[PDB]
């Protein structure tokens, strides 16, 4: 029944032919995002083609930036070296940046108990549903979100914030589609 | 259902409509606004079905094969799938052996990702000046950009035409630098025969929905000559901790796509090599220039103005660009700008932050560009306009017939164009 | 992956290829032979998805749902789905009121499906003869194929043209009897502004995948214009006990296929309407006549030669036509046959066997049928070429062109025409 | 998992543009055909877009026209009524003329133990697949399939067998495909 279900939303968003990010009436991101936004009660959503994007976001959000520090208790290897590149220390004494949460078909279902959390960062990992790299940043601090998008070549480019360095870390609306898609299957609105 | 198929068919224009009125003085318009659309990217049959074959797959397998499949069509030794073109370029260069400090020469004009490819390698952008008809690096202001610090050349394949190699590959071996290729634009452009992508010693390439050859989205793909390259790339990605990894979702649609490009570039090379031909005959533009051994690719396509005419006698270039531009658009050419400033003068490289209190910037010796430094890039700003999607989609003959009208018609009524021009209000 | 994508794209033909020598004679032929292929139907993305949306649906709704969908543009009544077009004709003859015995008026010239639909009624056909021009029953000769068992008369929109819909429906209202449409070829085509299979009682119509409108492979619907017909042929279905019922599969493409018929429709009368105008200045071709209130379909494309003219002075027609054949199919146009004979000389209508001891025949003074009695039918069969395929798909400028210039190449070579068609070798 | 695999085999088809019964390789029918004559052990099959059609075949293959007779004791209502209009009576002296199998999901999967027997006319109703109506005729009888084929519009004139009244029985390759593939599925290699 999976495959059905992923093919039908490949082949529906194929026959529109609205497949590119930054096109007009792109309406499959702002979907993921708002459904996020409900079931976390969060004000903004910023989605990513990477783990790492929404890592950066989070942490630029912050103005934790190169020769700043933050805690890093709770990262994997992984992170531990993103934050290396990044030219970010640690500190037990300082706060932590995020709460990541890795989401899977096993605990997709209950992501509103994940979800409604103190965390006024949090970070969802998609990956592991096997539709591609996606993660997404929840938050209701607006100067994080802006700062977010603006990492992002062309993410509030679509016409204070003055950006520095950017990646393209825009996402796929086909992947998007099929995230929010199993989203919908699993119990949320 | 919500689809993009176009239910009205494009009439073959009246040849007379040269003599037509104006459509922005209330004239018919060369194209009716009901054949103002064009599909892109060409989303067949083929292609959903290959949706339902690579579901069945291991992603990672997906992403293998496509990746595989396009290295030998390019003739790349060895290649990585990226998330994007941004990523590629990014590897590309870091397996090129670019370290935090060094020193890349870059055009000016270019796609920012270009240049924030550069600084997340940790190395400093020195940009450069364009030859005035390819809108490629000018390789003879070249001399002096040359330091102790600098490392590679990264000349860009700007609209789909390949940038002068065979000067570029002389400077660098000369200096002892490595070249790393923009071919985000070059997708099955050629010189000498050879694809775009395999003449560097690395290369980065957007494999991006609004590409001649689009995946399903966003996408990227870098290429290596040397394996040792290749290796220190992958080597980056264990060390850095960066997810650059593809979509199987927009490797999928690549795979299914690929199978018919050569077709769609077909249909590009002729549509695009008649309009050149045609606006050679008009008083008023000209189609790009190509060199004899380089096959444009025609992601886009840059019109040049000339300016110089008696009838813009106290008229600024700039203009004549926007009454122009309103002009066509109204006859239904959606001719725009794809960069409005150079990428010296975005905010990025203006507040020089970089990852933060100026990384990059500060490990060298600070340049404050001035609008001076790039002439011949300014000059094309003002005095050229761009097709993009028009004839990156491979339209029929009666659309195409319906630009070459279009252009005829107001290569008729340069007085017209000189008189609102003029009428026009002054800008910063 | 198997797909028939075409992957060569139709050449611009140099309209010098007019002076070229023929390809029979070792010339180069108008379309060479990578651009002969031709696809139908047109499936696109927009198919596969209905597919997807259809297979969740019940099948009977499925069916429901185009029927009514196929019925409010058509502007029936009432309608029927059906396995095939052979049932539709079937279900609008026994609708109509047409009962065993009774004789129907039919013309020599069509497909066999329409008098085994007669047959299958229980009915007699009264074979009739053509206009020489329409290649539709003739209303002139139908006097003469009158008698007291004669219940109704079946007029076939042969080719896409819609038949004198005028002349036989004042035939019919005089003598008391039934019309009965086979618009198997007339989808889209119109009289008066109204579409075929609105103006008889009853109509029937194939809506195979060779069809201007195609389901899913073999489909078909039945139109009636009183409910007292609907229902009689629906109480026929539960007397009879046949199972005439549709694919849901072959309804889910008409589905998606009616919202690009218009689109499609269009292509395909510009293409025709222009190839009738370029014919009309050559001396050897013509194209379909068309009355004025009638727009045809295009499903086929009849092509007239002019048999008289001096060069082919004591030369048989059927030479003319075969030599112009193998000429054209040089060239690349692969003009043919339709029907190579009449209706009247098939093996049913030879042996009378019916459903077995010639049950409908036996039923009504048989008649011996012979050549002489179809003048019309013949000499179209002798001077005639049908296109098919080549101008059912909507095919691009290039391709359309390409027609243009094979015609008015051969007609540069009316000479060589009589010399190749005295050559051939004599048949009885 | 049904869905995915019906969709599957329509888009293939699709994709191969081949959906006409008539056109040369169309190699769907073929293919449900032979699967059903190796689980026959049969040398013949006939394909139908309807029962109706094969029902017919099998009496005009054995002669079984207008006026004469043959054993109904085995038929259903709708059978019954598809004799009468043929114009043919019934006898308890004669033998059947078929022994009709109606598959469904439920019995696809045993279809060797119901076509191994020694009918001379095996009829095979597959719309209860929902696939749209289909029937299959077999039989080692080379003259009842000859028969059967010359009932059909274009069933053998791809270019003895002296062809009276003929119907449109034949079937759309999209349907064959799909009853090929849920043979494939539920065994019968
Ligand atoms: C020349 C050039 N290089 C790079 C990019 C960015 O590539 P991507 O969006 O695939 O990262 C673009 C814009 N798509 C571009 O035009
Ligand atoms: C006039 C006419 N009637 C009937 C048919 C047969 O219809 P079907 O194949 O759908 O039974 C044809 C040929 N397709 C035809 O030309």
């Amino acid at each position: 029944e999976q495959l059905f279900q992923v093919s039908f939303v490949l082949a529906r968003v194929l026959t529109s032919g609205i497949i590119m990010s930054i096109e007009k009436n792109e309406n499959e991101l702002k979907g993921l995002e708002n459904i996020l936004k409900k079931t976390s009660s969060k004000q903004y959503a910023v989605t990513f083609n990477s783990i790492s994007g929404a890592v950066i976001g989070s942490l630029w959000g912050q103005d934790i930036v190169y020769g700043e520090a933050t805690n890093q208790q709770s990262l994997d290897e992984q992170q531990e070296k993103l934050f290396k590149w990044l030219g970010i220390g640690h500190s037990s004494l300082l706060p932590e940046p995020y709460t990541l949460h890795a989401i899977n078909w096993g605990n997709i279902s209950n992501l509103q108990k994940i979800t409604h959390e103190e965390a006024h960062v949090t970070l969802l990992d998609f990956t592991k549903l096997g539709f591609g790299p996606c993660a997404v940043l929840l938050t209701n601090n607006e100067t994080i979100y802006k700062k977010s998008e603006r990492l992002k070549i062309f993410g509030a480019f679509d016409l204070e914030i003055k950006p520095g360095l950017q990646f393209n870390f825009r996402l796929s609306p086909l992947v998007g589609a099929c995230i929010k898609m199993a989203l919908i299957k699993m119990g949320l609105n | 259902m919500k689809t993009d198929f176009i239910m009205v068919p494009t009439a073959m224009p009246d040849e007379k409509m040269i003599n037509y009125q104006l459509a922005i003085d209330g004239g018919e318009p060369v194209i009716p606004k009901a054949n103002r659309k064009t599909i892109f990217p060409n989303i067949a049959k083929e292609d959903l079905f290959q949706m339902m074959i690579s579901v069945q797959k291991p992603e990672e397998m997906v992403v293998s094969e496509f990746a595989e499949k396009y290295r030998q069509r390019v003739g790349a030794p060895y290649a990585i799938p990226t998330a994007s073109g941004t990523s590629s370029l990014h590897l590309a260069l870091v397996g090129a052996g670019v370290k935090a400090g060094d020193e890349v020469i870059v055009p000016a004009f270019t796609f920012i990702a270009t240049a924030q490819a550069i600084v997340a390698a940790k190395a400093i952008p020195v940009f450069a000046d364009i030859d005035p008809q390819t809108y490629c690096l000018d390789p003879r202001q070249l001399d002096k950009k040359v330091t102790a610090r600098t490392k590679a050349v990264m000349p860009v394949h700007v609209h789909g035409l390949p940038a002068d190699i065979d000067a570029l590959a002389s400077f660098c071996r000369q200096h002892q630098l490595a070249l790393i290729e923009d071919a985000s634009h070059a997708h099955s452009a050629t010189l000498h025969g050879r694809y775009c992508g395999t003449f560097g010693d690395a290369a980065g390439q957007s494999l991006m929905a609004d590409k001649n050859f689009p995946l399903g989205g966003e996408a990227g793909i870098a290429f290596f000559k040397e394996r040792e390259s290749y290796d220190r790339a992958l080597a980056f990605l264990e060390e850095s901790g960066l997810d650059y990894r593809m979509s199987w979702v927009a490797a999928a649609f690549g795979i299914s796509q690929l199978d018919r490009l050569d077709y769609y570039d077909e249909i590009r090379q002729r549509n695009a090599q008649r309009l050149i031909d045609e606006l050679a005959t008009t008083r008023l533009f000209t189609g790009p220039m190509i060199p004899a051994a380089a096959k444009h690719s025609f992601n886009m396509f840059r019109i040049k103005i000339n300016t110089a005419l008696p009838e813009f006698k106290d008229i600024p270039e700039y203009k004549l660009k926007l009454a122009l531009q309103q002009i066509l658009n109204e006859e239904g050419v959606f001719a725009r700008e794809w960069q409005n400033t150079l990428l010296p003068f975005h905010l990025p490289f203006q507040n020089k932050k970089g990852f933060g209190k100026g990384y990059p910037f500060f490990l060298g010796d600070s340049q404050e560009y001035k609008h001076e430094h790039f002439p011949n890039a300014l000059q094309m700003l003002r005095s050229t306009l761009v097709l993009c999607r028009e004839l990156r989609s491979p339209v029929e003959y009666e659309k195409l017939h319906s630009y070459i009208i279009t252009f005829k018609k107001v290569d008729k009524n340069i007085q017209r164009v000189a008189e609102i021009a003029s009428q026009i209000d002054d800008v910063p």
